[PDB]
């Protein structure tokens, strides 16, 4: 059947994907030994979409781990779920990227990409029907950014008809964690906009806001943010694994959600989100999930969507629900807030319903929005990048890896053109 | 340096196909 | 994975590195015999970063000791942890430097640097993945300054793609320890600015001020100042040895912290610092660490950073913390004091979090700041050097060995150009 | 029935064959006493192909040990399985070869070959149906090279209609172990190309690469390399001993694999190969064995086969399998990589399936490839040999044994002609 | 000093053997 090759790259890649595989193994009843010990047939009905079965009731997650320094991989291998992963797919270098995109893309990635692609081909030839590739990585991180751009280019050349999905951690609007993050982000998007099919933008700052505000958490960790991101990832591909009243694979989402080839970035969201104490005072209904999804404070992206308009909206629900209820809620949303949707797209909302709810919830819903408001992210990145580039800030660190001024110039020009395209598609024109 | 791809679309002059008036005479 | 070769030159460097290796051996549970007797797997997980494993459950610190006079090395061998170093790497001469940089760089260094480099090559060939070289030395000491400049040039020529990190003791603004400190400091900088990747400027004056005002120490010794410097050194590379929520190795530090290749001198800091009695009166939080770090009185370099602007800030934290807490503190710092950072660099602070705190603390943080205010230090050095050089003060001692007036003139020109560059970017 | 006379010569001969007889005695349930203590009738059904039965339930391996110094033979006799071998067949000299092919071929071999051939005739007359001779030896070793060339010539004259198979250890591309190895190898092949039927090229360096890379071994020994070579040897002649769905004797392999009389060298391979830890994460299927066999890193020869093309491919499988599965995998291999096969040979792959798997495995497969890429080995040997011969490097050590310059000249000319023939058969011509 | 043994092979003119047209007249 359809199979997904999950590629992990960078620190975000490794950590987020470790939490992701924890969640996925929990959903399918796979204990840390790889042996199936679940309680339902649907867990094994579509176990092959993310797992390879080695005879002996052991299942191996079809994942590839990529990094340039073995520290994060050692931490992953020694932690929980270390022995389920077949050790063939721990492909790492020795130098590290040093947060330099130029380094990770032209020297260290250039040295390691042959082994990584051989592993990719090994995992792809063993598949029954390769559906798409999922990449978890950060943009500010040099390893993540560079290795991901290189791998995406090479794999797009290798399989031009497969789905290339990426979950990227984007720069924060206030608190940056890397000095050279703007250049890495610019040079990364300069290739992501060309080779990827769709990219989900995750900001750590929005996750912190959700954690302190909604969940009432006082000591949130990167692991809990990874838990939220992993819940989103599991909600995205719930139709590839369990039946439902209305299913939607990855290609259906790509078709319904990308109106024009370059405007493929999406803002993910999740519902329901409650603190532990407040769980006893709020009922779980479809209107509740709908109101939590279409809320500015519940957007995991670093932008208030009320500043622009939406082009496409995807809402995948989980758990037993009424389709009439969901459709009426979507009608109410589109009617009451019609000014937030582009006039040239009638029927802005795409829906899907899976019959299997997440662990511990009666019902949930995953939000995916394509809003012109995301132009704020790209405009801020362009402004910061231009201000830094005028003074040649840290430019020698990248020119020493083989880059010239023309590559930065072309990246910045393409970024300005992308921002201008998003601004162009805010005109009603009718 | 881009411009939205807007086209002037029109179904200018479309005639019917069923000859509902062919035997009106 | 990555490894570090620790080089230890001069009397100052030897003492600082002895204290540093004491601290490192304590962090990894290694007794003075070399046999591992720790209590956690993480102590052995990355013990290779600083130690070679000599079969027999014993580990040898990958350290190289350099000097022109054998007294300091005798004291090191006879003192505690003196047997922890394999005696192969005690490379010393007999003449001594006499605080003459010309001597230690052109004659005695020229005689001893070949053996020094042979030991360096032997230690580097044993490495699986060499990451960077560390040099602990003072700028005033003839041995320190001369051997450091010469050896850094040689190693940079041999390994052009490795990281050259130095922890230098800089001259004090009030009290000089050597009469000819200006010539040595100027001629040392004239090569450090060309061959090194980054240099941490620690002044003993600021260390005295901190240990007196903050730690309330009444009889501080070189051992206590070296303890502070060693805590800073360990916090610098804690990410190369222990896991964490956000790790940053030497290459990311060098990339984030050096905006332009010549502006690579930094002012280190440390937190928390408390007297013994006051420990029971102040809670240890991330806001407290952030408040202590971004304070002029806690800067170990004798230069008020409020007289200039920061190019970039590195803040590596140790211990269990909330990522949102550190992020909010850094945002508040950048927002409330935006007037002290250059307008052409947004997001001035790069951070990292290690999950292993220093022994005895719930959490800590190491400060590394690239402030344009260090032009004060360099201008003071240039002015004093000019005042001495205009009258040929002590010049004959340097000229007799082989130096000419052209070398001093070029060194002064380079120093003034560096000062002018810092002034340009402020 | 069909019988195989195993001749051991040289250090490679003695060690590799000691490990080989260990493996063979394990497969047939023969304990170190020679008494049969197995558990299946098929162990004794074809026990006579490698064993002679002396009444008393004792079986003697039909092996002949040849050397020029008694040290290696003493080590073999005093080690495991020392008492099963009938002591009649320990035929050794006293001087040793000193790695000089000229010595071992014209003086010491000339003195010992009469006794060795008398032993060969004794073992051959006792046979029921002599099928072929298998020789284990090295090329760089003077004893191995010289004694093997002499014995092969004499036995080919004695039995011109029997199968002459040799398993030769070839020089390594980077790390040579003998100063005079190139001359020994040139003078050895100058006779092997004339008298042998087929030669399997084993490089110790490729075995080291496989050991450190695939098996994740940190301290590999010559004995473990001999274990790999012995597994290959046992897989080669599994059809001479156990039944199966499709059997193939040695003459069938010689016919199907040697297109032209001089191009008889083959590159052996083996599958599956896994580290101990990775065994729990990979299933054993026919596609897995097929992908491991047709892999450049799994070739035990010192050459990347992707530089040339294949002429004939032999793939002998062991264990219960589906013939449809194997045939479909072979079709996929030939179709996806058609550019690596000569156009003038349709149906490049020969197959065979034995129903008895190796000890401890569900299924396995032995690879035998005849690729033009092996011209790299012979070209490097010719280049090194020419460079050494221009300066008369170590030439007196061979001229003192009776050799003249004309013999070296003829050997080098024949080597150049063999390289030119391999290059000629890379032309598609159609 | 060798050359591949390539021959010019052709089934030039081969006629049928079954007289399927012998009684066509
Ligand atoms: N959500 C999340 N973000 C992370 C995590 N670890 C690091 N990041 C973000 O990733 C960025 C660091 O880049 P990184 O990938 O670690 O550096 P690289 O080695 O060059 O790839 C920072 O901006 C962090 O905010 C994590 O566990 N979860
Ligand atoms: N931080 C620190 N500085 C020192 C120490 N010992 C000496 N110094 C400084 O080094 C300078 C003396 O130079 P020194 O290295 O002893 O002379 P050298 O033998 O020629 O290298 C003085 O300015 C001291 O302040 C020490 O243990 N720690
Ligand atoms: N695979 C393998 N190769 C060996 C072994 N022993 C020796 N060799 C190889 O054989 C060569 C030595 O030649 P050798 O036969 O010992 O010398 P000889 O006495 O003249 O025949 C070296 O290149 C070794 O790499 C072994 O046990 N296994």
């Amino acid at each position: 059947m359809r199979e997904i090759v999950h590629i992990q790259a960078g620190q975000c890649g490794n950590q987020i994907g470790a939490k992701f595989w924890e969640v996925i193994s929990d959903e399918h009843g796979i204990d840390p030994t790889g042996s199936y010990h679940g309680d339902s047939d649907l867990q094994l009905e579509r176990i092959n979409v993310y797992y390879n079965e080695a005879a002996g009731n052991k299942y191996v997650p079809r994942a590839i781990l990529v990094d340039l320094e073995p520290g994060t991989m050692d931490s992953v291998r020694s932690g929980p779920f270390g022995q389920i992963f077949r050790p063939d797919n721990f492909v790492f270098g020795q130098s590290g990227a040093g947060n330099n995109w130029a380094k990770g893309h032209y020297t260290e990635g250039a040295e390691l990409v042959d082994s990584v692609l051989d592993v990719v081909r090994k995992e792809s030839e063993s598949c029954d029907c390769l559906q798409g590739f999922q990449l978890t990585h950060s943009l500010g991180g040099g390893t993540g950014s560079g290795m991901g751009t290189l791998l995406i280019s090479k794999i797009r050349e290798e399989y031009p008809d497969r789905i290339m999905n990426t979950f990227s951690v984007v720069p924060s609007p206030k608190v940056s964690d890397t000095v050279v993050e703007p250049y890495n982000a610019t040079l990364s998007v300069h290739q992501l906009v060309e080779n990827t099919d769709e990219t989900y933008c995750i900001d750590n700052e929005a996750l912190y806001d959700i954690c302190f505000r909604t969940l009432k958490l006082t000591t949130p960790t990167y692991g809990d943010l990874n838990h939220l991101v992993s819940a989103t990832m599991s909600g995205v591909t719930t139709c590839l694994r369990f039946p439902g009243q209305l299913n939607a694979d990855l290609r259906k989402l790509a078709v319904n959600m990308v109106p024009f080839p370059r405007l493929h970035f999406f803002m993910p969201g999740f519902a329901p989100l409650t603190s532990r104490g407040s769980q006893q005072y709020r009922a779980l209904t479809v209107p509740e999930l709908t109101q939590q999804m279409f809320d500015a404070k519940n957007m995991m992206a670093a932008c208030d969507p009320r500043h622009g308009r939406y082009l496409t909206v995807a809402a995948v629900f989980r758990g037993r629900m009424s389709m009439k209820e969901v459709d009426e809620q979507m009608l109410n949303v589109q009617n009451k807030n019609s000014s937030y949707f582009v006039e040239w797209i009638p029927n802005n909302v795409k829906t899907a319903v899976c019959d299997i709810p997440p662990r511990g919830l009666k019902m949930s819903a995953t939000f995916i929005g394509n809003s012109t408001a995301i132009q704020e992210l790209f405009k801020r990145i362009s402004e910061q990048f231009t201000a830094m580039f005028r003074r040649k800030a840290f430019l020698h660190w990248y020119t020493g890896e083989g880059m010239d001024e023309m590559e930065f110039t072309e990246a910045e020009s393409n970024m300005n053109d992308l921002v201008s395209e998003y601004q162009q598609y805010q005109d009603a024109t009718a | 340096k881009v411009q939205i791809i807007n086209k002037k679309l029109d179904l200018s002059n479309v005639q019917s196909k069923c000859g509902s008036k062919d035997n009106i005479k």
